[PDB]
């Protein structure tokens, strides 16, 4: 059941680098791709084969494509530590980027490389015996992350039909953004990909930044600090596909519960524990402690307030030294003490998975290595707050047509803006409607 | 991602030579074109401004243009004069006599084809040309008239590349040449239509900084150009060193230009303190931040507190705490909230580059798209009208074949630019 | 099962078509922006002729 990862634009690529490095450490895969513990040479059907193919020389190769419209970020993959893990052909670059302009990524520059990117992904698909789907990593804010991704996801719906496509999408924050026009790009790509994506995990750079500052005591987080935390969350989510175990619950099964209507497909991720080595020392954080932490808004991947919306699902993905008994006792404590209101048309039980493989950390990182961690995925109406903030930024600029000439100059029309924005207003309203009580 | 640099006329060549001197020192390139520096930061994006030759030599991607030979003879004898490619010097013999019509329609037109020949030889060996930067004055004939001619011809051959200028605006404090307003108004008429981004380097502001702040009682062109080259160094740091923000001409334009005609920037530099006041006032991030938002640090003579910012780029250089930079930038925005239009959120972007300018531990450079730039245009407009209503000196232009109407149109275009700035200043969310 | 096939094929189709229409509209729009620019620039070369001509008289 193979999964193909596609990493688009700077944010997508740099998060991909952190994720594949962590996956290699979790699985005992060395930077040359060798894995001594794997006794089947040149293939097999182990759980880790969802994410890695094998060559007859014993190399374990990510089922991944990295694509960027300029070369300098991918060139660091090509010459860095994990350069031997990837075939040259899985790393694809143009020469000129999209200049923070959705229109350039989707049309002017994007259209020149799309065929080649689809040709490379096909060579990955052809080696799969039961491809399950794609995982697509990208910024909302960049021109490539926004417009090349939209283009790619439309093209993948044509070439693979209803094969599942999941996103990890980086929602912009002012402390690390690089373009004033990010709100435009965010709304344009959200509108364009919405019907082509089955499930999308938004990561608010500002929630990550704040967790880094507050819980890891980093004064001024860099992308490297953000990406290490992001990869832990991503790893939590994909661990169900890459490891086995009787209590491991596949991601697709969680998704059954997370997606009640096709458009309502944006779970809120919350991860614990995020703690420094200095604080973790002489300090065991119990199942109850980490579970409690998943209902603290400050640990969420997107800034919003779930206490002021309604739940439609709650899933707990545990990793490490966790047994159901302790999970059940922690959930029961939380039910008596927290602000957890479900919509009236949904069951209120929490769905639990447990993967026994302990969490891992990358050397020279900020996170303490811990014995047990948890990622909560909830579907709450509060996530629409994040669309409301972006929508308002779009409105302030669009009312004056600020910067719109850059897009129109690349062949876009004003109608595309108003169509995108209207779709977002309809999505905000969808979120309101699902949380009203049944008559 | 190469930039091709063109310098035209005396002013353009004089400040262009200084630009090449300063950035060559920053990248560890000597007058022979050899690299003799310490840090890998210096070579990482060297190709943006320099071609590599045989012998591990670095040659500026630079074209030197004038209708008279004098300043280019000076350039060749200047420091760094042997670094330019000989074939990249294109000069006539005539001179343009401070006459825009001669640069734009007559003598300049006769030479422009041979300039374009060299532009194309430079462009054609670029891996992926980003665009062009031009240095010139607006107040004389060749930089003004021939420079704006070059822009339009380049834009015809490279319509999807970015065109950037460093444009020196005239002031009666520096030159008494009476026709400077005519040539500047005619030139601005062109810039509005044909550049994507123009740094307004105002001789009035350079004079006032030298005289009032640095206490030079008789500023020379040398003193003015020392400031210009420091500013030019600052506003190109993002193109020349690794970094995240405004790393290329087009990304800079997309962040700074909300409406195509409003592409005229007020540059600024900090610190600007006299040696005498330096004994008292420490050089710190809060000091740079306060100074870079002050009207006295601006290289266009406009008070930003007389208008509003559409967009700002703030670049810090040197070793300093990122946390402190972030805090000061937030603070200065909060304290000046009214002066940032509400309908462009998060319109101030900040970068920090590790390498400081020569002789400083830290500096800051500011690039503001402010509606108060209208003050520079109004100043030129008033000097233009005082002449044009008496038809003073028109015969110099009509004798090159121009008519009055072209003047009326250039004035009108510039007054409409002013009105458009006012409109966005007055607009509310 | 025929309904399921038919809706999958119809979703592919409509996506292939919308995307060909978007890409064509885009292409034409951009080319027209370029052609307008070029035509403004050629009007200038023409005016420059007329100036040098007016000088000759
Ligand atoms: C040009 C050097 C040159 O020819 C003259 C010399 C030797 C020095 C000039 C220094 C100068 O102009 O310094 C300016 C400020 O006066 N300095 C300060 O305000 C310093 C500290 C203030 C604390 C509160 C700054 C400038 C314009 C420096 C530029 C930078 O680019 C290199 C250029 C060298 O000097
Ligand atoms: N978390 C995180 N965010 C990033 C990273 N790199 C960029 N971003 C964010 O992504 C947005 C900018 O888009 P990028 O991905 O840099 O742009 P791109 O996709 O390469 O698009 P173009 O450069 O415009 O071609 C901003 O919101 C940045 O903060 C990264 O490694 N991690
Ligand atoms: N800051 C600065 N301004 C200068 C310099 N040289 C000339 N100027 C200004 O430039 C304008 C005069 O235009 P020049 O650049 O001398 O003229 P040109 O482009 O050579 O055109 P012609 O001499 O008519 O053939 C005036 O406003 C001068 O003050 C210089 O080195 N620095
Ligand atoms: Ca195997
Ligand atoms: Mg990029
Ligand atoms: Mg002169």
């Amino acid at each position: 059941r193979e999964c193909i990862s596609i990493h688009v634009g700077q944010a997508g690529v740099q998060i991909g680098n952190a994720c594949w490095e962590l996956y290699c450490l979790e699985h005992g895969i060395q930077p040359d791709g060798q894995m001594p513990s794997d006794k089947t040479i040149g293939g097999g059907d182990d759980s880790f084969n969802t994410f890695f193919s094998e060559t007859g020389a014993g190399k374990h190769v990510p089922r991944a494509v990295f694509v960027d419209l300029e070369p300098t970020v991918i060139d660091e993959v090509r010459t860095g530590t994990y350069r031997q893990l990837f075939h040259p052909e899985q790393l694809i670059t143009g020469k000129e980027d999209a200049a923070n302009n959705y229109a350039r990524g989707h049309y002017t520059i994007g259209k020149e490389i799309i065929d080649l990117v689809l040709d490379r992904i096909r060579k990955l698909a052809d080696q799969c015996t039961g491809l399950q789907g794609f995982l697509v990593f990208h910024s909302f804010g960049g021109g490539t992350g926004s417009g090349f991704t939209s283009l790619l996801m439309e093209r993948l719906s044509v070439d693979y039909g209803k094969k599942s496509k999941l996103e990890f999408s980086i929602y912009p924050a002012p402390q690390v953004s690089t373009a004033v026009v990010e709100p435009y790009n965010s709304i344009l790509t959200t509108h364009t990909t919405l019907e082509h994506s089955d499930c999308a995990f938004m990561v608010d750079n500002e929630a990550i930044y704040d967790i880094c500052r507050r819980n890891l005591d980093i004064e001024r987080p860099t992308y490297t600090n953000l990406n290490r935390l992001i990869s832990q969350i991503v790893s939590s989510i994909t661990a169900s596909l890459r490891f086995d175990g009787a209590l491991n619950v596949d991601l697709t099964e969680f998704q059954t519960n997370l997606v009640p209507y096709p458009r309502i497909h944006f779970p809120l991720a919350t991860y614990a524990p995020v703690i420094s080595a200095e604080k973790a020392y002489h300090e065991q954080l119990s199942v109850a402690e980490i579970t409690n932490a998943c209902f603290e808004p400050a640990n969420q991947m997107v800034k919003c307030d779930p206490r002021h919306g309604k739940y439609m699902a709650c899933c707990l993905l545990y990793r490490g030294d966790v047994v159901p008994k302790d999970v059940n006792a922690a959930i029961a404590t939380i039910k008596t003490k927290r602000s957890i209101q479900f919509v009236d048309w949904c069951p209120t039980g929490f769905k639990v998975g447990i993967n026994y493989q302990p969490p891992t950390v990358v050397p020279g990182g900020d996170l303490a290595k811990v014995q047990r961690a948890v990622c909560m995925l909830s579907n709450t109406t509060a996530i629409a707050e994040a669309w409301a903030r972006l929508d308002h930024k779009f409105d302030l600029m669009y009312a004056k047509r600020a910067f719109v000439h850059w897009y129109v100059g690349e062949g876009m029309e004003e109608g595309e803006f108003s169509e995108a924005r209207e779709d977002m207003a309809a999505l905000e309203k969808d979120y309101e409607e699902v949380g009203v009580d049944s008559v | 991602r190469e930039i091709v640099h063109i310098q035209a006329g005396q002013c353009g060549n004089q400040i262009g030579a200084k630009f090449w001197e300063v950035i060559s020192d920053e990248h560890g390139i000597d007058p022979t074109g050899s690299y003799h520096g310490d840090s890998d930061l210096q070579l990482e994006r060297i190709n943006v401004y320099y071609n590599e030759a045989t012998g591990n030599k670095y040659v500026p991607r630079a074209i030197l243009v004038d209708l008279e030979p004098g300043t280019m003879d000076s350039v060749r004898s200047g420091p760094f004069g042997q670094i330019f490619r000989p074939d990249n010097f294109v000069f006539g013999q005539s001179g343009a006599g401070n006459n825009w019509a001669k640069g734009h329609y007559t003598e300049g037109a006769e030479l422009v084809d041979s300039v374009l020949d060299v532009v194309r030889k430079e462009s054609e060996s670029c891996d992926c040309l980003q665009g062009f930067q031009l240095t010139h004055s607006l107040g004389g004939g060749t930089g003004s008239g021939m420079g704006t001619l070059l822009i339009s011809k380049i834009r015809e051959e490279y319509p999807d590349r970015i065109m950037n200028t460093f444009s020196v605006m005239p002031s009666p404090k520096v030159s008494d040449t009476v026709v400077e307003p005519y040539n500047a108004t005619l030139s601005v008429h062109q810039l509005v239509e044909n550049t994507d981004e123009t740094y307004c380097i105002d001789n009035e502001a350079l004079y006032d900084i030298c005289f009032r702040t640095l206490k030079l009682t008789t500023p020379t062109y040398g003193d003015l150009n020392h400031l210009v080259s420091a500013t030019m160094s600052g506003v190109t740091t993002c193109l020349r060193f690794p970094g995240q923000l405004n790393a290329d001409l087009r990304k800079l334009a997309v962040n700074m230009v909300p409406f195509p005609r409003l592409h005229f920037f007020m540059p600024g530099f900090a610190p600007l303190t006299s040696r005498g006041s330096q004994q008292y006032r420490a050089l710190t991030v809060p000091e740079l931040t306060q100074q870079m938002f002050d009207s006295k640090n601006m290289m266009a003579a406009c008070d930003p507190r007389h208008g509003r910012y559409l967009t700002v780029a703030a670049i810090f250089r040197g070793r300093m705490s990122m946390k402190e930079v972030d805090e000061q930038m937030l603070n200065v925005q909060n304290k000046n909230s009214s002066y940032f239009v509400e309908w462009i959120p998060n319109n101030v972007k900040t970068a920090v580059c590790d390498i400081p300018p020569r002789g400083l531990k830290m500096s800051a450079t500011f690039i503001g798209n402010s509606t108060a730039i209208q003050e520079l245009f109004k100043r030129i407009s008033e000097q233009f009208t005082a002449m044009f209503r008496r038809k003073a000196f028109l015969h110099w232009y009509t004798g090159e074949g121009m008519d009055e109407m072209e003047f009326t149109e250039a004035e009108s275009n510039m007054n409409d630019l002013v009105s458009e700035y006012q409109q966005y200043q007055d607009a509310t969310a | 099962i025929q309904k399921a096939i038919e809706e999958n094929n119809n979703f592919i189709k409509m996506a292939k078509e919308k995307l060909a229409q978007k890409m064509e509209s885009n292409k034409e729009n951009r080319e027209a922006h370029l052609a307008a620019m070029l035509e403004r620039l050629q009007e200038k070369d023409k005016h420059a002729e007329e100036v040098r001509k007016n000088k000759e008289l």
